[PDB]
């Protein structure tokens, strides 16, 4: 079976350089123009641009024409899209492809590799707690995960022995590059005072956890 | 340049047909191809050379192409075929791919849903450090679209929201939050601070005040 193997998810900042690879088996890696796909967080497919392993010839996308290079080394069957400075908009899924017979025909796809560009730095997140101003049967109660980059966060309550009406929402990503999420749970006004709730909030990115009070 | 435009979204209710456009100059002379996306997935082809289906794909899915315009047509759509659909073509030389903007395909098969929104005031401890969040939580709306804005005093805010696109729930329904960030300061100075959740023409207002 054609078998392509991209490398591993990247996390850079705009200016820097990149090189992803795509690998490939299973068909002659000469005999095969390879395009390059990209897609931005919640945007479109676009086409990049696609070489021919047989002979070096590229052809870019004018939007991308200049600005990226498309290069291949038969000798590992590998083709690659490199970057010598990225831009912050460059974050996206990039799919490589095995072309069909008919010029820039998508046959085989990747399965996709995560780049991220961004400004951020890695910082875990303040936990604040979520109440209402001070009707009584149950309460709603929570925890906002304030300003932590990267993704992800993972968020339990009472170490995970409260599951019932807890709701945990995916992040947004802020105009500053950092994420926030919260997380709430509904609980019965009755234990407000002999039951304690404790957000537990993981951001293994920088091997934090908070565990958040909320009263 | 040259471009393929498709409608941003089609909706259809289960056992009916959609029919998904995508419309190029060269056209007439080149081949439309049809993929599929589903989140977290790969593109999927679903037609290729404008009316050709891959081995596999349900019969429902069929191609065309007339004139400036090719369209996929699903007949008898199922919940299963929502995802994004884009189409591909190449420029008038035939040298460079290009693809549609995409278009999301919403097959609806369950009741429209009212959004529960919940509004909570800045905690005491981010007042402290001389900051105030309002975390605007929505959930269990359908369909997947909401618009959210926020006003102070009645008045506009025209700055400091951010707000999520939605995403599915468990339950098949959809969840989104939107945030507005303040100064202590200015958390103060206003009586009341409300989000606006708008969902299928109505709106559900909440309101926190500084107390």
């Amino acid at each position: 079976e054609v078998q392509l193997v991209q490398s591993g998810a990247e996390v850079k900042r705009p200016g820097e350089s990149l090189k992803i690879s795509c690998k490939t088996s299973g068909y002659s890696f000469t005999s095969y123009w390879i395009s390059w796909v990209r897609q931005m967080p919640g945007k479109g497919l676009e086409w990049m641009g696609a070489i021919d392993p047989s002979d070096s010839d590229t052809r870019y996308s004018p939007s991308f024409q200049g600005q990226v290079t498309i290069s291949a080394d038969k000798s590992i069957s590998t083709a690659y899209l490199q970057w010598s400075s990225l831009k912050a908009s460059d974050s996206a899924t990039y799919y490589c492809a095995k072309e069909g017979i008919a010029a820039r025909s998508l046959d085989v796809w990747g399965r996709g590799v995560l780049v991220t560009v961004s400004s951020a730095s890695t910082k875990g997140p303040s936990v604040f707690p979520l109440a209402p101003s001070s009707s009584e049967s149950t309460a709603a109660l929570g925890c906002l995960v304030k300003d932590y980059f990267p993704e992800p966060v993972t968020v339990s309550w009472n170490s995970g022995s409260l599951t019932s009406g807890v709701h945990t929402f995916p992040a947004v990503l802020q105009s500053s590059g950092l994420y926030s999420l919260s997380s709430v749970v509904t609980v019965p006004s009755s234990s407000l005072g002999t039951q304690t709730y404790v957000c537990n909030v993981n951001h293994k990115p920088s091997n934090t956890k908070v565990d958040k009070r909320v009263e | 340049s040259y471009e393929l435009t498709q409608p941003p979204s089609v909706s259809v209710s289960p056992g009916q047909t959609a029919r998904i456009t995508c419309s190029g100059d060269a056209l007439p002379k080149k081949y439309a191809y049809w993929f599929q996306q589903k989140p977290g997935q790969s593109p999927v082809l679903i037609i290729y050379e404008d009316s050709k289906r891959p081995s596999g794909i349900p019969e429902r899915f069929s191609g065309s192409s007339s004139g400036t315009v090719a369209t996929l047509t699903i007949s008898g759509a199922q919940v299963e075929d929502e995802a994004d659909y884009y189409c591909y073509s190449t420029d008038s030389s035939g040298y460079h791919g290009l693809f549609g903007g995409g278009t999301r395909l919403t097959v609806l098969g369950q009741p429209k849903a009212a959004p529960s929104v919940t509004l909570f005031p800045p905690s005491s401890e981010e007042l402290q450090a001389n900051k105030a969040t309002l975390v605007c939580l929505i959930s269990d709306f359908y369909p997947g679209a909401v618009e959210v804005a926020w006003k102070a005093d009645g008045s506009a805010v025209n700055a400091g929201v951010e707000t999520t696109k939605p995403s599915k729930q468990s339950n098949n329904k959809y969840a989104a939050s939107s945030y507005l960030s303040l100064t202590s300061d200015q958390w103060k100075s206003h009586k009341s601070y409300s989000c606006q959740v708008t969902h299928e023409g109505s709106t559900v207002e909440k309101t926190v005040a500084p107390a």
